[PDB]
């Protein structure tokens, strides 16, 4: 989707919109529903949250977290245009992107548009974290210059 | 959860990091073991962290626990045959 | 026809039309493509043909190019450039005898420009054509040097030759630099329809050539007087010194209302006369997409302020009040076209009916009986607007899964459910539905509810084309009656149809009736023919592809609004996302109490050096003044004289201009009515490169209360205390783009 | 993620289930390379 | 139509006794502003003391 | 000792807005009272806007009627502008007829006992025929904000338009400097608001005052089944009237029904009215069925 | 008569030792009522079935009372006077008729009724097995344990209710 | 909070409708509109017995007025005091 701006994030969290996070996450939604046993078969989460009913909302909330999520500029040139983020739930259709993670991404906000990807297993979100994380890559790898200078 | 900063100061190659934590939370979270630190409701992810964090977990103790809690195992099966 | 059908079918230059802007189809069909059989290609070539050759000038526009893999292949054709009697191209210029500027215009080619030597477009002289310098810039052979005063052999014609029409609407062109006005002219071509389009306050005066020289408006043929204006038709009586001595005439104009454009947009037409109206030859009508009064508006024009305001729009972004959005003033109107074919496959054909399997109340209380839905039904995303199930196949019959499928005379039987369904995301209501059907096949009740309705409709229309035309006859019958024999009680005694036998000898008003009654036979047989064959086209089966039943097409009309996610720009290069819709009460306010509507950045004048949009904020503040100044003295109740006195002066206000209007003229109904026009606000023209300099926009500063810097202190809305060094305020007419976030998302 | 069709079924179970954890498998596409090289005269395998 | 939502303060996360941090939740759009104003200059600006 | 502001001088200057005057005031309550009510009664303040239009001939909002010079969409902004007071009533439907060459008014509406208009000469839309007539009617409600339509209809002639709930338009104060009352450095606060004569300007700042009043009101100054019958907080008699059938525990009284309960005459009057101030609670005596005892959540272990 | 009626009425599987004409006016009394869901005259859809032929008509009701609603099955007395006072207060006289309908859920929902009807067909066979040996002494088998009811299953498609009372 | 508090305590139908606008068409209105009423209170004051003893309303008037009946908002054999109810006041 399209980025914008939102400058209350701290540079480890991204905002990522309620219905781009529903449909990222619907199995560990079923997951979820199915452990605390609101319903039944699988079925029966797929219509939930088709009509996405009160109750998927806290089970969404309790899915985002601790997963972070890979950001990504659609040219991809160096290793810091693709960073992980912990999600923020954002009322709207925009990706709510950090500013000062900006300038590694070579992205102004003049129509851009940024691609999310889920790390799925666990090791997947350990990398994220431990490796991709924005806070991590605060250092151009190319010299000693900082890449979270502000712009 | 921010930062991994001492995650590394304790274990130095910071991929042995990524190892040492995701086999603690597979034993976390499939095999039904409890944390050694109190959560606030975190992921089994953070959770690791943090048990590498308090000094309580690596590799080395993993292994430990490991031999020790399959010689265990054994061990009752042997005096349940014997 | 297999050779001229490829070729105007598929075609490297028979290319798809993009219609979303009157100002997108007058400039996709004045298009030069290098591209195309015969010319280069993108990938392979080059530098040279990429870049602009000193003989572009007043021929293909230097700065309308898209931006990209393809920049000086895909340019666009200039203004005045018309196209030689062998195909190159010639732009007119004034043959400047030896002293005097003659106004004869002279239409020079590309080689014959470069052996003569041309005078600059704005050289200043003093009324007569003499040169007031002696010494004047001048182009000899490809090259700008400084000649001598008359050594000179041309002049061009008008300054806005070298440019464009896509970037000639842009004000304040010679103020920014090229690239930011490239992206400027682009953008331009890219906006989208509003729902109600307002005008640009600072425009450039091509705005009419645009709107009236494109087709989306409704330009009066012959002038006359307004008989019947309503939102479908138009009914222009045709002045006497106008019109033809036979068929009477009486003009009838149906407009075009809410239907599918190219791009989804909703190409609308508006009635912009009232009733009883005089109209001249040559004139608008009826208002299309993204016009008023025969103008051109794209976007719409909002308060602006450039101030950092806590980071919201930090590289780009645009932040927007929520008095935006409750004022329903980019709200766009868009319209999909969905489809539903009945194909012919095994088992036999498919079923359109709404007896449909796994379904229940919820999904069949929103279609009729016979499975499309209704005109009207506001749809959510992913209910059912047309109901099909094809043969699902008996393969395993079961006790009760073989049973009755003989006792049915419809062989189905359970079927397997492949209803068109909205698709997952997108509202609606139902506008208008389209059923074809392929000869042969029944027509269910809804195809014959159509076919009822269309009959009706053209039969109606039709029997009112004879009535109006009728009535334009006998009104021409009474015309001719006032001399020569005049009947004024015996006139309307006897049955309207027979006005040609009364006491009239041979002369040209016998003639007349007679040759009037030739056309009123004519209409007669003429409505006769028409109708059987109006009932037979609409009675008729159309040809259709190979193997269908019949295709129901269903017109949703969603209306978007505005989000953060948006892409707004203005004229200039100045793009965004809009980052944040803010509430009313935390816009940066002046010690009046309006609050601005949008706040930019101010730190992307300096590096992309488009000035040009301050002195358009500056030019439009100042346009605004001068309107609050007229609804101040409209308010108050005052008298035509005060508004006669205000609003000349606010028309003289200048140097050596060519407007010199003058409101003695107007007879004090017109000033009321154009008062009533000017109250938000007053529409600025400031051409190309002959603009409006800066102390005109200080001195039409002065004539409004406003400040002469542009600037006013601003409040916080907030805090409620003060922002420091006062900021710049003003009127920016800015353009929704239609590249929207949820079609992106 | 994106291509092993009998990994990513067990994915989608050990999601649903709480258990995080991939099987690897091959890519199938590998398997289309396998078929339009092994299509030509030439003799692509994988060995041990 | 009068009936808003009205907030009570959720929690006083106290550092050392001269220093605190009060939150207070929820408050109806764009009130957060109008009462952290309020307070912050009738706090900053006029309290009765001595010095 | 604080001096306290009391209004003192509306001037209704036109008949739209109004300037509304406070005094005294110490200094640093200028900017803050004012700052305060400007966003109070900017954010939330009681209109009376419109929700729904059925015109009579019209499907869709899309369409077009035929003898009026606007579309059906036009009316409906038209119709959103309209500036209407009602007074006793939550929501109320106003009727619209007129039939004749010219322009639709807001004076056409024909009137209720209580709504009231409060400018006559809104132009809606314009007829331009002999016999081409519209026939509405409006639904006009309270509200408080901006309610758009995709938020919140059922047959196919409704037509929602958006609702702008909001009174007022333009709020500005202006603090200037105080003279005698005998003592210096004291300011007063000149509200100039700007109404579309729906609310009453006195009563703008009367609600204003109350709801940011009522914002620092923060700050200012079954295991009834599972136990015993006996540990009731009701009297030992209230506990014996349902222990006479050999109950002891509240589930046993929860098996059974109260009808079944009142067909004995082991309970009394008073008992009833126990068991009534016990089943006001709801957690027992609700009319249910149990296996004998226990449910899932009781389990043994 | 698309003599397809008299093949998908004999599967018989699930259908014997029962009324088959009553079953057969059950499924009529069905396909009539969803007749009348689709209809406006908020009336009785009485299906009138023949044994001889086979094939059956559809009537409508008029159904005599002494009140108004129900208005396109509403009659009278002083309405009655018009047929001579020859109608009683509260009978079900029908005077109108309908015709048809086609739909393929039409028959879809005739042959889910008739599964049903069938199935009737599953359940009528139990009805009276209880009480074809009087009050016996019948042992059982609890198939499913509902809430406050034990359904058990005897043999030849037997079925049994234990009431927890 | 309590400055700021002292500191505000000095501020703080079927039947008024006519016969001809019934939904059936002009001779069901004018079978009643031929004993002087035009409105359908008038009716509703009026027995249907006494109604059916005048010859001024037809066999298809009065499947019209049960038609009309079939609502319950008129004809329901009540009594009025001459036109007005309660809710019907002057005012």
């Amino acid at each position: 989707s399209v980025i914008t701006v939102g400058p209350y994030l701290r540079l480890h969290q991204c905002g990522l919109p309620k219905k781009m996070a529903l449909e990222l996450f619907k199995p560990f939604i079923y997951g979820k529903l199915e452990l605390r046993g609101l319903a039944t078969t699988i079925k029966a989460a797929k219509k939930m949250v088709e009509r996405e009913e009160a109750v998927v909302w806290d089970i969404l909330d309790e899915v985002i977290r601790e997963h972070p999520v890979l950001l990504n500029r659609a040219p991809t040139l160096h290793r810091l245009g693709i960073q992980a983020f912990e999600p923020v739930l954002i009322e709207g259709k925009a990706i709510q992107l950090h500013p000062l993670v900006c300038a590694a991404y070579n992205a102004d906000f003049d129509g851009d548009q940024m691609a999310v990807h889920v790390p799925l297993t666990l090791e997947a979100q350990l990398e994220a974290r431990a490796l991709m994380m924005s806070t991590n890559n605060i250092l151009s790898p190319a010299n000693g210059e900082p890449i979270i200078v502000p712009s | 959860r921010v930062t991994v900063q001492d995650a590394v100061e304790k274990i130095g190659n910071r991929f042995d990091l990524v190892l040492v934590a995701a086999r603690r939370a597979r034993q976390m979270q499939v095999g039904g073991k409890d944390p050694l630190v109190p959560e606030e409701n975190d992921k089994t992810t953070v959770i690791a962290l943090r048990e590498i964090e308090e000094g309580l977990i690596n590799n080395q103790i993993l292994d430990v626990r490991e031999r020790q809690e399959q010689q265990e195992q054994e061990a009752a099966e042997l005096q349940a045959v014997t | 026809s297999a050779a001229v059908k490829e070729f105007f079918g598929s075609s490297q230059l028979s290319q798809f039309m993009d219609q979303n802007n009157p100002l997108s189809e007058i400039t996709h069909k004045r298009r030069i493509s290098a591209l195309g059989p015969g010319g280069l290609t993108r990938e392979r070539a080059g530098f040279e043909v990429r870049d602009v050759h000193p003989t572009h000038y007043g021929r293909v526009c230097p700065i309308e190019t898209p931006e990209g893999p393809n920049i000086g292949l895909i340019n666009s054709l200039s203004v005045y450039a018309q196209t030689n009697e062998y195909g190159f191209l010639e732009t007119p210029y004034r043959k400047v005898t030896d002293g005097v500027v003659t106004d004869e215009i002279h239409y020079l080619s590309a080689i014959e420009e470069g052996n003569y030597v041309i005078a600059q477009a704005n050289s200043n002289l003093d009324e007569e054509g003499h040169f007031v310098e002696d010494l004047v810039t001048c182009r000899s052979k490809g090259e700008s040097s400084l000649f001598s005063r008359d050594q000179v052999d041309y002049m061009d014609v008008s300054t806005q030759q070298v440019v464009s029409v896509g970037a000639s609407l842009i004000p304040f062109l010679e103020h920014d630099d090229a690239n930011r006005a490239l992206m400027g002219a682009n953008m331009q071509r890219q906006a989208v329809p509003t729902l109600r389009a307002d005008k640009p306050l600072v425009g450039t005066g091509m705005e009419r050539a645009v709107a009236v020289d494109s087709g989306v408006t409704a330009v009066a043929k012959r002038g006359g007087v307004v008989q019947y204006v309503d939102a479908s038709r138009i009914v222009i009586k045709v002045n006497e010194d106008e019109m033809y001595p036979g068929e009477a005439g009486i003009d009838i104009y149906n407009l075009t209302k809410y239907t599918r454009s190219n791009q989804n947009t909703c190409i609308n037409q508006m009635p912009c006369v009232s009733l009883g109206e005089p109209v001249e030859r040559g004139d608008v009508l009826a208002d299309g997409p993204s016009t008023d009064l025969g103008e051109l508006a794209l976007g719409q024009n909002m308060r602006v302020a450039f101030m950092p305001w806590n980071g919201y729009n930090f590289e780009d972004s645009i932040l927007v009040s929520e008095r935006v959005v409750q004022e329903d003033r980019f709200t766009t109107i868009h319209i999909q076209e969905l489809a539903c074919v009945s194909r012919d496959t095994k088992l036999g054909p498919e079923e359109i009916t709404a007896d449909i399997p796994n379904v229940g109340e919820a999904a069949l209380s929103k279609l009729d009986e016979s499975g499309i839905v209704y005109i009207g039904a506001e749809v959510t995303g992913g209910d059912i607007l047309v109901g099909k199930v094809t043969p699902k196949g008996e393969t395993q019959l079961t006790p009760e899964e073989k049973l009755l499928r003989a006792i049915f005379g419809e062989k189905a039987s359970d079927v397997k459910d492949s209803s068109l369904r909205v698709p997952n995301g997108v509202s609606g209501t139902v506008i208008d539905v389209q059923v074809f059907t392929r000869d042969g096949v029944e027509k269910d009740k809804r195809a014959l509810e159509i076919e009822e309705m269309q009959l009706k409709q053209a039969k109606k229309d039709l029997s009112e084309e004879l009535q109006i035309l009728e009535a334009g006859l006998f009104s021409r019958i009474r015309a001719v009656l006032v001399a020569g024999g005049v009947e004024a009680e015996k006139l309307d005694k006897l049955p309207r149809d027979r006005w040609l036998e009364l006491g009239l000898t041979d002369e040209e008003k016998q003639n007349q009736l007679e040759q009037l009654a030739e056309q009123y036979d004519e209409l007669k047989h003429e409505f006769e023919k028409k109708l059987e064959a109006k009932r037979r086209k609409i009675t008729q089966g159309d040809d259709l592809a190979p193997g269908v039943l019949k295709i129901v097409k269903v017109y949703l009309a969603v209306k978007r609004r505005i989000q953060p996610g948006d892409k707004m720009a203005g004229r200039h290069g100045n793009k965004g996302v809009i980052s944040k819709i803010n509430p009313i009460e935390d816009m940066p306010y002046d010690e009046n109490g309006t609050p601005v509507d949008i706040v930019l950045n101010p730190l992307g004048v300096p590096s992309r050096m488009n000035i040009g949009q301050i002195l358009e904020t500056h030019l439009g503040m100042a346009a605004k003044g001068i309107g609050d100044k007229i609804n101040a003295m409209l308010k108050q109740q005052q008298e035509v004289a005060k508004l006669r006195e205000f609003i000349q002066r606010a028309y003289d206000l200048g140097a050596d201009v060519r407007q010199k209007v003058d409101l003695s003229t107007f007879s004090d109904e017109e000033v009321m009515r154009l008062a009533e026009n000017l109250r938000k606000g007053m529409p600025i023209a400031t051409p190309v490169f002959d603009g409006a300099k800066e102390a005109e926009i200080k001195e039409l500063l002065k004539l409004g209360d406003l400040p002469t810097s542009g600037q006013i202190r601003l409040y916080d809305g907030r805090t409620g205390e003060q922002f420091e060094r006062p900021v710049t305020v003003g009127y920016m007419y800015m353009l929704k783009l239609n590249h929207l976030v949820d079609d992106k998302m | 993620k994106s291509d092993d069709v009998n990994g990513r079924t067990k994915m989608y179970k050990n999601i649903v289930d709480g258990n995080h954890q991939m099987e690897p498998g091959m890519p199938e596409s590998f398997n289309v390379l396998l078929k339009e090289i092994r299509s030509l005269g030439i003799n692509i395998e994988l060995e041990d | 139509v009068t009936e808003f939502l009205k907030p009570r303060l959720v929690d006083i996360e106290q550092v050392s006794s001269t220093h605190a941090k009060v939150t207070l939740e929820p408050l109806e759009r764009g009130f957060g502003h109008t009462l952290g104003n309020a307070l912050r200059r009738i706090l900053l600006s006029s309290m009765p003391g001595c010095a | 000792e604080f001096l306290k502001p009391r209004l003192v001088d509306i001037e209704q200057v036109s008949s739209t807005h109004a300037k509304v005057t406070l005094e005294p005031l110490e200094r640093g309550f200028g900017h803050t009272l004012g700052n305060a009510l400007r966003r109070i009664l900017l954010s939330s303040m009681p209109g009376c806007a419109v929700t729904e239009v059925e015109i009579d001939g019209v499907l869709h909002e899309y369409s077009t009627k035929e003898g009026v010079q606007e579309d059906i969409l036009e009316i409906l902004l038209n119709l959103k502008g309209l500036a209407v007071r009602v007074q006793g009533k939550d929501e109320v439907i106003l009727t619209l007829n007129k039939s004749g060459i010219g322009p639709v008014t807001a004076a056409d509406i024909t009137h209720d006992g209580d709504v009231e208009i409060v400018k006559p000469q809104h132009v809606i839309c314009h007829l331009t025929d002999e016999n081409a007539s519209i026939s509405m009617r409006i639904k006009v409600q309270r509200g408080r904000g901006y309610v758009p339509a995709s938020t919140r209809e059922r047959p196919i002639g409704r037509l929602l338009v958006d609702a702008c709930y909001s009174p007022v338009e333009r709020i500005a104060y202006n603090v200037e400097a105080a003279r005698v009352e005998q003592r210096t450095d004291l300011d007063k606060l000149v509200i100039e608001m700007e109404t579309n004569g729906t609310i009453d300007p006195e009563e703008a700042i009367r609600r204003a005052a109350t709801i940011l009043a009522e914002q620092l009101e923060a700050f200012v100054d079954d295991p009834i089944l599972l136990r015993p019958v006996d540990d009731l907080e009701l009297t030992v008699r209230s506990a014996n009237c349902l222990k006479a059938e050999a109950i002891h525990y509240i589930g046993d009284l929860v098996q059974r029904t109260e009808v079944e309960l009142l067909k004995t005459p082991n309970l009394g009057k008073k008992s009833l009215t126990e068991i009534k101030d016990v089943l006001a609670s709801r957690g027992l005596s609700l009319g249910m069925r149990l296996e004998n005892w226990p449910p899932a959540s009781i389990a043994d272990e | 008569m698309n003599k397809e009626i008299l093949a998908v009425v004999e599967a018989v599987s699930n259908e014997k030792a029962l009324p088959r004409e009553k079953i057969f006016e059950a499924l009529e009394s069905a396909l009539a009522t969803a007749t009348k869901k689709k209809y406006e005259q908020e009336i009785d859809v009485r299906v009138q079935i023949d044994r001889k032929s086979g094939d059956f008509d559809t009537f409508r009701r008029w159904l005599v009372v002494d009140e108004v609603t129900q208005p396109t099955k509403e009659i009278t007395l002083e309405a009655a006077r018009y047929e001579d006072e020859s109608l009683n207060l509260g009978d079900y006289v029908e005077d109108q008729i309908e015709s048809v309908t086609f739909d393929r859920i039409t028959t879809q929902t005739a042959k889910q009724v008739i599964v049903q009807k069938v199935r009737e067909a599953e359940r009528a066979m139990v009805v009276d097995q209880f009480r074809e040996h009087e009050g016996e002494i019948i042992t059982g088998v609890v198939k499913k344990v509902n809430r406050d009811n034990i359904s058990l299953d005897l043999g030849n498609n037997a079925e049994a209710v234990i009431l927890r009372e």
